[PDB]
């Protein structure tokens, strides 16, 4: 009754129950995220849910600036997220030092995926209950979106979404790209890509947002930055003219 | 501090090594992949199955180069495979190239990979890998070859084989179509036939990853001036070449 | 420990929380140029020397920490805290910024939830101070979770206090001068004492304020401590 | 090794770093166009003197530290940067020959200059001069340095002080580089021989 | 890194691993030793024959530690190899520092010492081996025989046996060995030893091997025929009665 | 309890370290001892147990420095290991800082040394309780140490089996003994009475009784036998 | 609570048997049969590849019979992976002895050393033993031709003729019947096959299912030759024996 | 090169009587021709009726005195307040000094 | 199963308690203290007649002024003697004087609780007890009982092993403030003769003393033999 349920070892079906549970743990935040590519930028969005009036809302964030050029957003409990964030920061700084150029989004993904895989094999260490969505405007590849999970799997993306409504959002986007017939948001300004993104979340979740119901990280050639509640209000104020 | 210093994989009364059986079980459920030996080359291939259409199957080496004349494919746990590729390439250099100034031969590198795979069956604090590999390569003194590696660390050479879902069904197909006269392009063809059974959604060059160990590719070395370096025998096919080929069939 | 139950949570952490809840209450209130810390100390017997079992700890010179739960774990955390705040300073020169510090504890606590041969912390720690650009109040669970706060409390009378806090936030959005926050906290410790009123209790308050303590962390003592105790006794009786 | 002629001067709007261009090994000039101005962070730079191998390896490791620091504590003070240099120079006195000047711009502090001589000691200063060629301009610099100078004036002050160092010091020569650091970003200047000699 | 405490006490006060280790010794092929006035003899049972095995090279039960001392064992063969190596080393190291070979009691002590350290160290199980160690101290004529168990306990014996059916043959010897009249000759001694085993062997010289240790590094292993002269003699002597 | 009390690195569903609690039991079954102090002295009175009439009485008191020492109840070897640890800290503070170690500070240290055994695997929590007295730069001090890591400062208190009786008698006596300032022998009698209150079966005599005191001008010293006759 | 998973691989059964050791044998029992037969003028090794497909590749192989040095070879039974780890250390021990003493290592010395290793995993370290049973065929100049066997227990014994792996019970009976001391290498090659011919769980014993080897003189002065039979050499030998 | 040693001079004298003994030292500590202190005590009561002085390089002497005093203190803890015999003390010191033989 | 250094709910160490159980099964051993010396004696208990009855040493010399007798899994006691002997000789070397018997015992006892998973490499506690007897010039003649629990006690007389309570009781009664050495020798012999299964004789019993005069001596089978026949005669008459 158990044992192959508590450590990172196979069941007779060939499964590691611990990894599956690490997946559950990613939804625990009850927060959804998405990322899309502009003609020359990358935008990620995560819902922000500050339910308690005591919390200083400006310290509640699931989006991180790992590198100057790489931003990462996390679906899962904050401690694990911080744990993964710090590690990815270290890795990008070290990679820089040893190889003479900025670590590119895909490589960091692969790197982190490989560490998550280790927890998959070793018994003493549990995998992290998170899903890491890295974004950048890569110097060789252009706008990048690569996301890793607790299984050590990682993969590139035209666009993507994660959380309790991963599925709902994902099909909203697929549809759009079937119609547009392209792998990105054909927009020159990043503000409009952001607007696109927010729009398509409202449409797939059936919920409307305040300025404090969202977090937006944007990646551009040479910088990844996150918007304030003010840079968001402007976006919203504009997507309210869109009909 | 790793307190798991004892094997997590042990002999059962019936003599079975549980965790290995289970890794194999984990391989059965993986997408079908296969290898086919010809007289002037080897073809290894598999299906690039991505759940979401938003994912970019292009960014997934299910087929990987270990050396310039050696390539590898799998069935089972992709993350466990992606790390064996990194380990394999590294042992390929450290344990061989950095000593002899030549890349290891197919069988020996297969021996290394298998060695890493075995230690996982016996070291403390770990499960074995949940993949089975197919490794194709050509070495100067052994010609073209193809090997299969299992979680146990056990390996063997094949004229042609398949592993995964279609493994049972596919091997049947291959037994019927394999002959010692097969000239590569013929083997590529068969592979694309065999694989057509396993795949069930789309079947085209962006839902199929295929690679070959064949002639030498000077246009792919990246430099010229050393008559005696001739380019890699490994070539991954571009979707644009798979589909052209399909248009025949 | 480092074992997810089928629901995605880690039961050993979840139990460490039980331990904390069993704890005396402690709180933190942020004010417009600092923070104030407060805690209830139960009098087990009349044999305790009053004012001699100090539970509020200081980190570096500008950070205070207070906890509820397993007192020793708390110290063990503040010990790592001090080692970490010295390291940072030694190399970077500046005394450690509060948010940086909060993560230094957050990474270490979380570290103790990753291995099944190490038990997580049995405290919920409230800490904070004054740095290069403002005041910061933080609270840290056994999970490794931590956030900034306007006000914070943990322990037995944790709501009694969170209620009183939610009011100060609402009915004072301008700010709340250190001195007021000191008294205000005292009141909150007295009210929260209602749940766990079996035993008599000793009050303890520290504060870190740019104007009142010049940025350093200090223990509200003597006179200013009497006003606070007075102020509280008035709203009980 | 950079032997060198380097300086960093704080002025009204921030600070300017300046250096010669010559690195010698013996009497042969290995490189006559060396960029002795090294960037450890957007607006925190250094000038190097003594063993290139060392000064580079150091600048490189500090940069790395400042980059990781930036990633997790936001931006670092010129002070925090100087500290990191010294921790390395002092904790390895026995294996290093590096005399580094650290110059940067905070919006709060404007220009700052920290000199780190052989020992590994730190001294914050209005301006600093270092390298083989600095012994000859102690007299001149001190007599002409003035606090809160105009940018135009500070460039002249450096261009003059360095021209002299170059004149007398064989170990120093080439072009005169300068890096300007203000709220308005980072400016890079250069003055060729035909210009600075004629002073 | 593997230090799990395998040898541990149980409520009744026993260390089951030391006991299961003796259970393994009771499984082993019988081994016996008896000492005469001026010699010591070792006997050892060996399964069957067997018509398809090769005897010359295959491990023979009696081993030489030094030229004047030998060791015999019942229980796990693979284990006994380990105790023989270590013992053979301590012998030559003793010579190297003390300039005198080991005494039989000294060597015996060293072996039992190992056996005990494996009942009290983590990450390890006790030896499935019990032993008879026999010989002559240097420049000494008085014969010595000692027994060691998986516990690490050792003690001297005028006669002793261990392994399968040891109980039968100890009872035999308890009757057939007079402390005052110990086998005055080699022959007289080798006889008693062959007979002690003939309760438990179920055939003659096929299974039995004998090794005779006499002072000043004088040891010889009787070849089957000589053993079969004692077997031929014993079946006709019992007969007349 | 089956699963949760198997080791120290495990919290029960109710947030409890069972092994820790079990190690407190050894204290509760340990022979009683008492601590109490004024402003000029601090006293340790300790009842000693014995296995036979042919047995000795095991010492419940250990000196830690010239100005500090403690009393025990629970496992003797753990008192030895902790009082040896304490002897070094006092010693380190002397050697390196030419400074006498502060009583308060010894408490913090024994608390931290015990806490690591309640968090680490492979190690059991200590199984001994301790009363520590000392005259430091701020006067006379008494501490109650618990394997859990909980050290507390007091005027007086008792630990061991039956200790509850002597502890209640101290809750009463409080305002009297606090003020046995300047009187050594009176503070000892006051402690010696307290000990009687948790006595029951037997009755203190020379071999049973052990006493220690430190104070303003009195270096920490122990008295046993004939030397304690004067107080029975 | 790490210790809940320690299977305790090096412990005694109430009866004085090592669980994992016994359990490993049970594994080996199911492995392809391999046989060793010693003549006066040579030694033979034979093995039956457990599974085969028409597609498996024979000509470029070596699954059951590996070479240790020029005068020593082994036949395998159990996990091939495990065997290679042990073979590789054995090939080294041979070289160290050679480098050190300038003489090829005596067969028993190697066999012991390797058997001593398996026995390590039997007494300490908490690791599962090796699921391999070896047949050592070698020659040196102290004993000449020698034949040994070692199992997971770490125990080794010497033989004239021996089998390991599947259906040994049966194999030993036939080797007892037809084996004789004067036997010549050719007669041993014959026997080696007639035996496998009766044990095979296969319907017939063909060349692709086999792997064969011989240590003898060959007719080169006082020289000893090792020969790992090639697929064509095995078929040529099966036709002569009367099993086309 | 850094020389780790130095010489603070001083002279010390030990004499044994029938039921008494003296250990006298001068009071002057120095470096080359300079005086460092006209009063820096060199002879020390170390408990158990033992007095000692380690003349020469006063840093190494201070170190040594501290150690021996502490050795006494531990002898009391470790051996039930037994008094340290002068001979037993002499032996202890030999071990201290020989610890730093190289 | 459940860890080695685990606590029971009664606050006992399962292993230390299960250790003491192994000691109850051990050969008997008695020790008696006096102003003239200390006497230790033991039951050899030879499991077969064949076993050479004097290779059974359960009384050993630790130093010239200290001896010790053992009970239980005697194999475990080898390490303890080795350490005790070292400890005593080491001390002599550092201080040019004999180690005090308490000190020596306290050193042995430390060793006893160093087990588990300082740097305690040892899987389980010792499964043996020790009577330790000697003489120092501070606290004259002394006897100590040293359990695997790390604790020790000083005894005017004490038994350990199979017949310990019966012999302890009998010791309680028979021991007085002023017995001679020869009285004590006899009580050991008498009390052993009571609790041993076998008829006490010079081959299944051994006797030893430790006098300030000649230090620790193990009485040869002859000398003890005479003391046995000294009992039979002392007992015969009333």
């Amino acid at each position: 009754a158990g044992y192959d349920r508590h450590i990172t070892i196979f069941s007779p079906e060939g499964r590691l129950y611990q990894v599956e549970y690490a997946f559950k743990a990613t939804n625990q935040t009850n927060i959804n995220s998405l990322a899309v590519r502009g003609k020359d930028c990358t935008v990620v969005i995560s819902q922000k849910k500050v339910p308690d009036k005591l919390l200083d809302p400006t310290t509640v964030s699931y989006i991180f600036c790992i590198s100057r050029t790489i931003g990462m957003v996390v679906n899962g409990p904050i401690p694990d997220a911080r744990n993964a964030a710090l590690r990815a920061k270290a890795e990008a700084a070290e990679f820089r030092y040893k190889y003479g150029y900025d670590m590119p989004c895909d490589v960091l993904a692969k790197r982190m995926a490989n560490l998550s895989q280790i927890y998959t094999q070793r018994a003493y260490m549990r995998p992290l209950g998170v899903i890491l969505t890295f974004v950048s405007v890569d110097e060789e590849l252009g706008p990048s979106i690569y996301k890793t999970d607790p299984a050590g799997y990682y993969v590139g993306y035209k666009a993507t979404a994660t959380g309790p409504k991963q599925q709902e959002i994902t099909t909203n986007l697929e549809n759009h790209f079937k119609k547009s017939k392209i792998d990105h948001i054909n927009e020159e300004s990043w503000e409009k890509v952001v607007e696109f993104a927010i729009t398509h979340m409202i449409d797939a979740l059936g919920t409307e947002f305040s300025k404090n119901d969202l977090e937006v990280g944007v990646a551009t050639k040479d910088k990844f930055f996150t918007l304030s509640a003010e840079n968001i209000e402007e976006r919203l104020v504009a997507i309210a003219e869109q009909d | 501090t790793d307190r798991y210093s004892f094997s997590l994989t042990t002999f059962s009364p019936s003599g079975k090594l549980g965790q290995i059986d289970y890794a194999l079980t984990a391989v059965k459920q993986g997408v079908t992949s296969l290898g086919i030996k010809a007289t002037n080359g080897v073809v290894i291939a598999t299906e690039k199955k991505s759940s979401s259409p938003l994912a970019m199957s292009e960014t997934l080496s299910k087929v990987s180069l270990l050396t310039p004349d050696i390539g590898a494919v799998y069935s089972g746990m992709g993350p466990d495979y992606r790390v064996l590729v990194d380990k394999s390439r590294k042992v390929a250099h450290t344990s061989y190239k950095r000593i002899y100034g030549e890349y290891p031969p197919t069988k020996l590198l297969v021996s290394e990979v298998a060695k890493i795979m075995q230690e996982a069956t016996q070291s403390g604090g770990v499960r074995p890998f949940g993949v089975s590999l197919l490794i194709a390569g050509h070495d100067e003194f052994n010609g073209f070859s193809l090997y299969q590696v299992d979680p146990s660390g056990s390996y063997f050479p094949w004229k042609a084989t398949a592993i995964g879902k279609g493994s049972v069904a596919a091997k049947t197909f291959l037994e019927k179509r394999w002959n010692d006269e097969l000239e590569l392009e013929d083997a590529i063809h068969i592979a694309l036939l065999t694989l057509k059974e396993s795949v069930e959604g789309e079947f085209n060059g962006d839902t199929i990853e295929l690679a070959i160990i064949g002639d030498e590719n000077p246009d792919l070395l990246g430099y010229t001036g050393i008559p005696t370096d001739k380019g890699p025998r490994f070539r991954k096919l571009t979707s644009q070449e798979i589909n052209d080929r399909l248009e025949a069939l | 420990m480092s074992v997810f139950s089928p629901d995605g949570r880690n039961f050993q952490v979840e139990y460490a929380v039980k331990a904390v809840e069993n704890g005396t209450t402690s709180i933190g209130i942020k004010c417009n140029d600092g923070v104030v810390f407060a805690v209830e100390k139960l009098i087990t017997s009349k044999l305790l020397v009053p004012q001699k079992n100090v539970k509020i700890q200081v980190v570096d010179r500008h950070i205070g920490c207070v906890y509820s739960g397993l007192i020793p774990d708390g110290r063990h955390l503040v010990n790592r805290g001090r080692e970490e705040a010295a390291s940072f300073k030694k190399l970077y020169k500046t005394p450690i910024p509060i948010p940086a510090f909060a993560d230094r504890l957050g990474q270490y606590v979380q570290a103790h939830t990753l291995y099944n041969s190490v038990r997580p912390f049995g405290v919920s720690t409230i800490f904070g101070g004054v740095d290069k650009n403002g005041a910061h109040l933080y609270m840290l669970e056994p999970s490794g979770s931590y956030w900034g706060y306007k006000g914070a409390a943990t322990g037995k009378g944790r709501q009694s206090a969170k209620a009183e806090l939610e009011k100060l936030v609402d009915h004072h959005p301008e700010g709340l001068s250190a001195r007021e926050a000191v008294k205000q906290a005292a009141k909150i410790i007295y009210l929260a004492h209602e749940d766990n009123k079996e035993k008599d209790f000793e009050l303890e308050i520290s504060w870190c304020s740019l104007s009142e303590t010049n940025g350093l962390h200090k223990f509200v003592k003597g006179d200013l401590l009497q006003e606070a105790i007075d102020f509280a006794q008035k709203e009980i009786n | 090794s950079l032997g060198t002629s380097i300086m960093a001067v704080t002025f009204k709007d921030g600070v300017i770093l300046g250096a010669d261009s010559r690195t010698t090994t013996g009497a042969y000039i290995a490189n006559r166009v060396t960029d002795k101005l090294t960037r450890v962070h957007d607006k925190i730079w250094c000038c190097r003197s003594g063993s290139a191998a060392d000064t580079q390896a150091i600048a490189d490791i500090v940069q790395y530290h400042l980059e990781l620091y930036t990633s997790q504590y936001g931006t670092p003070s010129t002070e925090t940067a100087a500290s990191v240099f010294k921790e390395l120079c002092y904790e390895n006195k026995d294996n290093l020959t590096a005399g580094i000047i650290v110059a940067g711009y905070d919006d709060k502090n404007k220009g700052e200059v920290y000199t780190i001589p052989l020992g590994g000691s730190v001294h914050k200063l209005p301006y600093a001069i270092a390298g083989s060629g600095s012994t000859f301009i102690y007299g001149y610099c001190d007599k002409n340095f003035r606090e809160n100078m105009s940018k135009e004036e500070t460039v002249d002050f450096i261009k003059h002080s360095l021209s002299q160092a170059i004149k007398w010091d064989g170990s120093s020569g080439g072009v005169i580089r300068m890096v300007v650091l203000t709220a308005a970003g980072v400016e890079r200047l250069i003055f060729y021989p035909d210009e600075y000699e004629q002073l | 890194g593997y230090d799990r405490a395998l040898s541990i006490f149980s409520p009744d006060g026993h260390i089951f691993q030391v006991e299961y280790a003796l259970e393994a010794v009771k499984r082993g092929t019988c081994a016996v030793g008896v000492k005469g006035k001026n010699c010591v003899v070792l006997g050892c049972e060996r399964r069957s024959t067997l018509k398809l095995q090769d005897t010359r090279i295959t491990p023979s039960k009696v081993s030489k530690i030094d030229s004047h001392v030998v060791l015999s064992f019942s229980g796990l063969n693979a284990d006994s190899r380990i105790l023989i190596e270590k013992a053979r080393v301590e012998a030559q190291s003793h010579r190297l520092t003390l300039e005198d070979p080991v005494t039989v009691e000294y060597l015996t002590r060293y072996v039992a010492g190992v056996q005990q350290r494996y009942t009290q160290s983590g990450g390890v199980r006790p030896f499935g081996v019990s032993t008879l160690i026999a010989g002559f101290d240097p420049r000494d004529d008085e014969p010595k025989l000692y027994q060691t168990e998986p516990s690490g306990i050792y003690s001297s014996w005028s006669a002793q046996t261990i392994g399968r059916n040891s109980k039968t043959v100890r009872e035999f010897l308890e009757k057939n060995y007079d402390r005052k009249e110990p086998p005055a000759t080699v022959e007289e001694c080798v006889k008693l030893t062959v007979r002690s085993l003939l309760e438990v062997v179920q055939t003659g010289a096929k299974n039995i091997e004998i090794t005779v240790v006499k002072p000043d590094s004088d040891i010889v292993a009787l070849s089957s025929e000589e053993i079969n002269q004692y077997v031929t003699q014993i079946e006709q002597e019992k007969q007349e009665q | 309890r089956n699963n949760y009390d198997g080791d120290t690195v495990t919290f029960s569903p109710t947030g409890r370290l069972f092994q820790v609690e079990y190690a407190l039991e050894a204290i509760k079954q340990g022979s009683v001892t008492v601590g109490l102090r004024s402003n000029t002295h601090a006293v340790l009175v300790a009842l000693k147990r014995n296995a036979d009439e042919l047995s000795s009485y095991q010492k419940k008191i250990i000196k830690c420095d010239e100005h500090m020492g403690l009393s025990l109840a629970g496992l003797a070897p753990d008192a030895r290991v902790l009082s040896n640890y304490l002897r070094q800290q006092c010693n380190y503070s002397s050697l390196v800082f030419n400074r006498k170690l502060a009583v308060e500070r010894a408490g913090h240290l024994l608390c931290d040394k015990a806490q690591k055994n309640t968090q680490s695997y492979g190690g059991r929590p200590y199984g001994v309780g301790l009363l520590i007295i000392g005259y430091d730069k701020s006067g006379a001090h008494l501490l109650e140490f618990q394997p859990s890591g909980n050290v507390t400062e007091l005027y007086g208190t008792a630990i061991g089996a039956r200790s509850q009786g002597a502890k209640t008698y101290l809750e009463r006596t409080l305002d009297t003994f606090i003020k046995i300032d300047g009187n050594p022998d009176e503070l000892i009698k006051a402690g010696v009475e307290a000990i009687s209150q948790s006595l029951r079966d037997e009755s203190l005599t020379v071999d049973n009784l052990s006493i220690a005191i430190v104070g303003k001008d009195t270096p920490f010293t122990i008295y046993d036998g004939e030397a304690v006759a004067k107080y029975i | 609570g790490s210790r809940r998973y320690d299977s305790r691989t090096t412990i005694f059964s109430p009866e004085g048997r090592l669980y994992q050791v016994e359990y490993a044998l049970e594994s080996i029992s199911h492995a392809g049969t391999a046989i060793g037969i010693m003549a006066s003028d040579g030694i033979v090794l034979a093995a039956e590849r457990k599974v085969t497909s028409t597609l498996l590749e024979q000509d470029t192989s070596t699954e059951k019979l590996y070479k240790l040095n020029d005068k020593i070879a082994v036949a395998v039974a159990g996990l091939t992976a495990d065997a290679e780890i042990l073979i590789n250390t054995a090939r080294i021990h041979a070289q160290n002895y050679l480098k050190t003493y300038n003489e090829d290592i005596p067969v028993e010395i190697l066999v012991r050393r390797l058997s001593d290793i398996k026995q390590g995993y039997t007494q300490h370290g908490g690791l599962r033993p090796f699921g391999v049973s070896f047949i050592y065929a070698g020659y040196d100049d102290r004993y000449g031709y020698q034949l040994y066997t070692s199992n997971p227990s770490g125990n080794y014994t010497g033989w004239k003729a021996i089998s390991v792996g599947a259906n040994t019970s049966a194999a030993q009976t036939l080797l007892q019947m037809d084996y004789k001391d004067d036997m010549k290498v050719d007669d041993a090659i014959e026997l080696a096959l007639k035996t496998l011919s009766k044990t095979t769980d296969s319907s017939a014993l063909t060349y692709d299912r086999l792997e064969f080897a011989t240590i003898r003189k060959g007719a080169n002065d006082g020289e000893v030759y090792q020969k790992i039979f090639k697929p064509q050499e095995i078929k040529d030998i099966l036709v002569k024996t009367g099993i086309t | 090169q850094f020389n780790p040693y130095g010489d603070n001079g001083g002279t010390i004298l030990g004499i044994a009587g029938e039921d008494f003994a003296v250990l006298a030292g001068d009071t002057r500590n120095i470096t080359d021709y300079s005086i460092n202190s006209r009063y820096e005590p060199k002879v020390f009561d170390c408990g158990d009726n033992i007095v000692m002085s380690a003349n020469g390089f006063a840093a190494d002497g201070d170190a040594l005195v501290k150690r021996f005093k502490n050795s006494v203190k531990w002898y009391h803890f470790d051996h039930n307040d037994k008094k340290l015999s002068i001979n037993s003390a002499a032996r202890n010191i030999q071990h201290l000094l020989y610890g730093k033989r190289f | 199963d459940r860890g080695v250094s685990t606590f029971s709910p009664e606050g006992r160490l399962f292993q230390v308690e299960y250790s003491l159980e192994a000691i109850k099964l051990g050969s008997t051993a008695i020790g008696i203290a006096t102003k003239e010396g200390v006497v230790l004696g033991v039951e050899k208990r030879a499991t077969s007649p064949l076993l050479e009855s004097d290779s059974i040493e359960k009384i050993v010399e630790i130093d010239r002024h200290i001896g010790c007798a053992m009970s239980g899994l005697t194999a475990d006691a080898r390490s303890m003697i080795e350490h005790a002997r070292t400890a005593a000789v080491t001390h002599n070397l550092y201080y040019d004087e004999d180690i005090n018997v308490e000190s020596l015992t306290q050193s042995v006892c430390d060793l006893a609780l160093r087990f588990g998973e300082e740097e305690r490499l040892m899987s389980r506690p010792f499964g043996v007890a020790l009577l330790i007897a000697g003489h120092d010039a501070d606290d004259g003649y002394q006897l100590f009982h040293a359990e695997p629990s790390g604790t020790f006690y000083r005894y005017n007389a004490k038994a350990i092993g199979s017949g310990s309570e019966g012999a302890q009781a009998e010791l309680l009664n028979e021991w007085h403030s002023s017995l001679t050495l020869k009285e004590a020798e006899l009580l050991v012999l008498k009390i052993l003769k009571q609790v041993m299964e076998e008829k006490l004789d010079e081959n299944n019993a051994q006797l030893s003393c430790i006098t300030k005069q000649d230090g620790f001596k193990i009485y040869d089978n002859e000398k003890t033999a005479e003391l046995i026949k000294e009992l039979k005669e002392k007992e015969a008459a009333e």
